[PDB]
């Protein structure tokens, strides 16, 4: 049978690597709970510059844009790929989105922007990433699975892998290069792995779907992909701009955040057989390949 | 029905 | 005090996160988090030996039938709870959903590693051959009927049974069973473990399913009709009788001392009732004193297996 056909039977696994993906969920396993930001608040409020304020908080409004939601994509895989494996990558992501949902809304809660977040549509640059982002979800319940493929390419490679990340940079740097916000940090750089995670996982997805359907993978599929990805890319620029309108900060810069999201499109691009975009040159992307590196660091 | 409360 | 003259329903779509108009579901999710475990955790050298060496025939049969009746429901792909927000579409009902569907994926690959480490993946592939468990395919296929179900009506009586069947008491017989093996002959400790996590994992789902009957209970009150109390206490009856054919079953190579087919069924009887109570349907089978005292050790265990 293929990936799109129902399994009955339990095991053996059709599609075995889902494990290492459900594997490193669980070993990763967090709740915000176990954090406290009393200190946190604390150099918001005696250390931070209002251009530094505005970037962690403008950054928080962006991540809780996407994370605070009910997010519907993982929990539904199994209504596409009806196998007991998928059910359980399925599960295992969509529980772990529950998780951010209610990280982020503690953030926004414990930090006093949840006014802010209810008029967040007020704000153009981001009326323009509802949008986009509609635009990618739009076919997330299509029974046309070529339909259905496109929304899961851009969700894996747009919305799990990048439209975050630049947030994420931008609450790291501030523990990285000044020692403020640390358990923050927790919070994001856990977030950043299990994103990473679902990505991967996403990716994994879309190169069973290639070997078992190539024809799906046609210049039409690709042009559309290739063309919202620059569309979704010029708008997390325009996004940069918001939180930074207090101006520049000292611990990272706009075109640096840039070629990250460039790059970080590219080598996704790259590892589902569809032609890099941006061609981000070392010097440019070595920039922020320090993030990795913070990511490990505040796992702990 | 869809509908929001606060 | 003031009611309110109109109100959105649990079946509405809020689309808000919060905050949560079910605020409570925090309760389940949070119990669920704080008793994480994976079957990786484990390790089954010991219990293998023992099993090997000191279990009887009557012994190694009750472990592998137990083991194969919580697998036949555990080992498989359980919708139910991911398809809850279908049906109550709040964000906290997708958490809530999310969170128990995730719960039973480590339950299902739990019982999956027990079988292979057991060697009874064969077993189980040809469960079907035995009578008693095709009945309870037949019993468990009822209760699920209307799992998918737009009339909201016929679902809440599949969620009824659902909470008080099938998470609360189905498997329970077989957690006791292999429990009893530690408790009274120190023996299968790290299968004892997986169960008492499971065990702890099924009451939180079983409650939380009850949480949701009493909301449906306060909104919707005319549902609670004649008809449908009666269909209830019809079904639960029914599967408590292919379930006490399963400890025959169980036990088909003879009874074993550390626990009692007489004392089992009474447990179930009793954890039926209780169950009842809290959804306010009237007890069917009113047990003793002091019958169901006999596996009054059972929650101890449970908790004493949880390290
Ligand atoms: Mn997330
Ligand atoms: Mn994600
Ligand atoms: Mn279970
Ligand atoms: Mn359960």
């Amino acid at each position: 049978m293929s990936i799109f056909d129902k399994r009955v039977n339990y095991k053996p696994f059709e599609y075995p690597e889902v494990l290492q993906f459900t594997e490193a969920i669980n070993k990763a396993y967090w709740v915000h709970t176990e954090v406290d930001f009393t200190a946190d608040t604390q150099d918001f409020h005696a250390h931070l510059s209002l251009a530094e304020k505005t970037a962690v908080k403008n950054s928080l409004l962006a991540i809780a844009q996407i994370e605070v939601a009910v997010k519907s994509f993982w929990g539904n895989i199994y209504e596409h790929f009806p196998k007991p494996e998928f059910n359980g990558l399925g599960s295992t992501f969509a529980e772990c989105e529950f998780r951010h949902s209610e990280a982020y809304s503690r953030l926004l809660e414990v930090l006093g922007y949840n006014d802010e977040f209810e008029k967040l549509l007020d704000v153009p640059v981001i009326r323009r990433r509802v949008d986009y982002l509609s635009n990618v979800l739009k076919d997330t319940k299509s029974q046309d699975n070529r339909k259905y493929m496109v929304s899961l390419i851009l969700f894996s490679i747009l919305i799990e892998n990048v439209s975050l990340f630049s947030q994420f940079a931008i609450l790291l740097s501030f523990t990285r290069f000044k020692g403020y916000m640390k358990n923050v940090s927790n919070i994001i750089a856990w977030t950043s792995i299990d994103e990473q995670i679902h990505a991967n996982g996403g990716i994994y997805i879309i190169n069973k779907i290639r070997e078992e359907f190539p024809d799906y993978f046609d210049e039409e599929t690709l042009a559309l992909v290739r063309e919202t990805v620059k569309d979704s890319i010029a708008v997390e620029s325009d996004i940069l701009d918001w939180i930074f309108e207090e101006g520049e900060i000292e611990s990272i810069k706009k075109g640096d955040l840039v070629n990250f999201m460039k790059f970080r499109i590219d080598e996704s691009l790259k590892q589902i057989n569809i032609p890099v975009i941006f061609d981000v040159k070392v010097e440019d992307y070595k920039a922020l390949a320090w993030f990795e590196e913070e990511v490990f660091a505040n796992s702990l | 029905v869809e509908y929001t409360k606060h």
